RNA sequence: CGAGCUGGAGAUACGCUUUGACUCGGGGAUGUCCGAAUGGGGAAACCCACCUCGUAAGAGGUAUCCGCAAGGAUGGGAACUCAGGGAACUGAAACAUCUCAGUACCUGAAGGAGAAGAAAGAGAAUUCGAUUCCGUUAGUAGCGGCGAGCGAACCCGGAU
RNA sequence: GAAACGAUGACUGAAUCCGCGCGGACCACCGCGCAAGGCUAAAUACUCCCAGUGACCGAUAGCGCAUAGUACCGUGAGGG
RNA sequence: AACGAUAAAAGAAGUGAGAAUCUUCUUCGCCGUAAGGACAAGGGUUCCUGGGGAAGGGUCGUCCGCCCAGGGAAAGUCGGGACCUAAGGUGAGGCCGAACGGCGCAGCCGAUGGACAGCAGGUCAAGAUUCCUGCACCGAUCAUGUGGAGUGAUGGAGGGACGCAUUACGCUAUCCAAUGCCAAGCUAUGGCUAUGCUGGUUGGUACGCUCAAGGGCGAUCGGGUCAGAAAAUCUACCGGUCACAUGCCUCAGACGUAUCGGGAGCUUCCUCGGAAGCGAAGUUGGAAACGCGACGGUGCCAAGAAAAGCUUCUAAACGUUGAAACAUGAUUGCCCGUACCGCAAACCGACACAGGUGUCCGAGUGUCAAUGCACUAAGGCGCGCGAGAGAACCCUCGUUAAGGAACUUUGCAAUCUCACCCCGUAACUUCGGAAGAAGGGGUCCCCACGCUUCGCGUGGGGCGCAGUGAAUAGGCCCAGGCGACUGUUUACCAAAAUCACAGCACUCUGCCAACACGAACAGUGGACGUAUAGGGUGUGACGCCUGCCCGGUGCCGGAA
């Protein structure tokens, strides 16, 4: 479909202060070739994309417990729609 | 410099080293050199040039056949550049001509000689060599090989008129060491300067000299090595 | 099955439960990627193709070996089974026979078990009568640098 | 070894009832059996897994582990 | 006992429960071919922000490379993959093998090599040829027009295709000088007053009958069957025609104009120090690559990958009404890596270890030169115990009366020497060399004069004890043993008279060679070599040489 794949929105501030310029970024799935993803998004928020950019990310933490940690691996993705700025409102957040 | 396959060093087989020493180099290449020279018999050609190539100690003639194709061919002692080469039984027994023995005048000094029709030349090819004819028998010719030997050869086999030369490894004194390195790894290692373990002529407090044998246990001075086989009948006078 | 449940976790929040949850039995459906792994490559879980069905998403096939064909095979199993190959330390107060042994190890094949099996047999009674296992015979017969040491079978009892 | 029979790599190479093998070289006589095709329960073995039991242990014992083949050591097999 | 290199540290101010040890400021000192900068590999989040304050940090710690939480990493063109091949790996079908398995053509995998489309800036706390801004390029797919026709393979050819040393010419990066230009102000200690002082003094793109060294070049017709398996309007060979000069083709780079950026600083607010906006000049002269021009020139022998992309050429083929190609638009752009450390407290060394690590950049002044030596920019850092004291003894240094190897196994050690000019230089010698032999002299500053200029020579003058005035910086000789020589070796007590070596000799080996690895009449190495070669053994430049004994053993031959 479309609504699938995306995993969640990238909160952070840069992302947010990146939104004020119509650049929305969220966490897609690790395996999710730059195209599928380009697609999905379009059809979930109704809008095209002039540019895309994505890269993978590891995790490995803990607080304590001789249970070290373990990565958790994500894939932040950053898009850019056509001058027709904004997406829903889940932007002005 | 032109149209040659690439050669690669290698001084041992599948597993480990086989033929001791030899490891240096330079990167030299391979030049496919016509020996059998039959598929081309019946076509004249001219000495386009004589290039000097390694892996041989023997000048190399870059002949060109009317066909249009070129083919490197050993250069006998004498050919200048631009002369003429012609193959096929129909050929004036002159320098560079390739004509089987049946058609080769007794007392004629030729090289590049085969041993079996085809599969290319085989005897007399290394820097300056001369195998002259002795005198046809029935189907085989008696010839004198550079080792001073006599072997019957069915005259059916081509040969090149003349003797190779490429000057002479006589004044070539390889200067000091390391020249051998321009070619093959530090030569021989005196087994007498090794250990009881490593080789027969090992140990001994001081300086030895007993038993005389090869790396293994055989003997090197005057011990025959050839065995009992076919060619044996086809041969006359090994010794000397 | 009947009040509880919401995994270990010991926490909060949200909740789910007689149109009987939960939990226990017993069948289904899902089951990404790797792995015999088998679409092709590959330094495991990654990278690249193709054909077909198709709304695109998505589905499926794409390895080698036997066989028309169904259908069978490749892999994995703690130990046990048979088979192919098969040590040395050690003993003999040394050592070459011999012993340690056909044990240890390697490899192949297989199953829940195998192997063996229905007599050109064993035995000395003109007897028994497939195979295998326990008892015994017996450490007897015998083998043995006749040294160290090795060591049966018949009969007879019993599992079957 | 006087040493049969079984077995097989190499050379060879038979019969068939007034036929064939063997009964520890060998022969006769006497005697037991019929080889060169096959499939076959059951009693036998072991124990990853399960239950029961124990003049078994009860935490330097008991499995290495009251759990961990983890931490830790090794390039690795591996050790732990 | 130690607290891990003797590159030092001081004060002030701040924070805080508590500070020598944290932060700020101002000074000092150390590195500067690095102790600066950019990667690789390797490590992973160590990066940034806010907290923390057990343990780790050889001491404190309010701090950290440590603990907790959150954030950060952005690519059609950079590397890699969807492309290529080397060693090597693997390998249908093949060759071998007690098993397992061993080899093996094509093919395939396989970089460290080949091939291939972008630059200039800005800027998060933390990313940047990845994001933004400006302008660009590549492929692909479609539409439009032009065109007016073929398009042209898993095949041929061309090409990609490649060494070492040395070297001409032009140029740039980059660096230097100036009473060049622009900007800011101030200067006082005695003077200067600006012809002083400090700082800046262009990068990309587009056009320009502009300048410009250097570098590249046959085309064409035809002939022949025997060459590229075949085919060829291709390639090779043969010959004809013009290929002196030249000529073209191309321009590293410079210059001019434009334009885009950058540009010392200026201004403003300020939550304390950032944020924001703006902006000048861009000269003449000099030096200059290990890069660019270029696959330049000459010389040399030990004679210097392959494969694809690429260029042309046909086979087959669909098509010659709508082709290939260009252009102008549009749409399109996949996967992986991109943070931080990275000659080091972040990698290998059990430790935040005086060690080990591949490549690139690496300023200035002075000194023949230089990636040396001294000082120093940029930048980085004072090495995670500290304070006193000033004994013995120990380590690392400075000077030392008179003497001068008397020391001692041995002048071991440590001095002397020590650079660059000039003069001068033995035996012996294979005439090369021994030689930097040995020995002696010079060397700074000013001025005039002349010179090829930096520089230098000549003369005169001057100062000190002294002038490669401080750092880098041969002690020399006679004679002998051994080995000829350069070289090589006992990682962690032996560097040598050891080994190797060029040269010599004996002998084996006829080529599926002798010989050697191997389960194997497989495969393979010798060798894609072939006896002036390959194997083995010994000797070891060069020179004069190298005798006597084959009873014994061995090796060859004979052989009743
Ligand atoms: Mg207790
Ligand atoms: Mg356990
Ligand atoms: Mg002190
Ligand atoms: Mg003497
Ligand atoms: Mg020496
Ligand atoms: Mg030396």
């Amino acid at each position: 479909s479309h609504y699938d794949i995306l995993q969640a929105p990238v909160i952070s501030e840069k992302a947010y202060s990146a939104m004020e310029r119509g650049v929305y970024s969220f966490w897609v799935s690790p395996k999710a070739t730059k195209t599928e993803i380009k697609d999905a998004i379009q059809q979930a928020f109704g809008v095209r994309v002039i540019g895309i950019s994505t890269m993978n990310v590891p995790g490995k933490r803990k607080r304590v417990g001789r249970f070290i940690g373990q990565r958790n691996d994500r894939k932040k993705a950053i898009v850019r729609l056509a001058e027709g700025q904004s997406i829903e409102a889940l932007a002005g957040q | 410099l032109t149209e040659a396959l690439p050669k690669t060093g290698g001084r041992n087989n599948r597993g480990r080293i086989t033929s001791r020493f030899i490891g240096g180099g330079h990167k030299r290449l391979y030049r496919i050199i016509d020996f059998k020279r039959r598929d081309k018999s019946g076509v004249n050609a001219k000495v386009a040039a004589i290039e000097y190539d390694p892996n041989r100690s023997a000048r190399i003639a870059l002949l060109h056949y009317a066909d249009g194709e070129k083919r490197y061919i050993l250069a006998p002692e004498g050919l200048t550049v631009g002369a003429t080469v012609n193959a096929g039984p129909e050929a004036e027994p002159k320098l560079g001509n390739a004509l089987p023995l049946r058609f080769v005048p007794v007392g004629a000094v030729v090289h590049a000689l085969e041993l079996v029709p085809g599969k290319g030349a085989q005897l007399a090819r290394s820097a300056g060599t001369s195998v002259q004819v002795q005198g046809k028998e029935s189907d085989y010719v008696i010839v004198r090989l550079p080792s001073g030997e006599l072997r019957r050869v069915h005259s059916e086999c081509y040969a090149t008129i003349g003797a190779v030369g490429n000057a002479e490894h006589k004044n070539i004194v390889l200067g000091k060491a390391g020249r051998s390195r321009w070619l093959g790894r530090k030569p021989h290692q005196r087994g007498s300067a090794m250990n009881p373990v490593d080789h027969p002529h090992g140990g001994g407090e001081g300086r030895t000299g007993a038993g005389r044998v090869p790396v293994t246990p055989w003997g090197k001075p005057t011990k025959g090595l050839k065995t009992r086989r076919k060619r044996k009948t086809s041969d006359r006078f090994i010794v000397t």
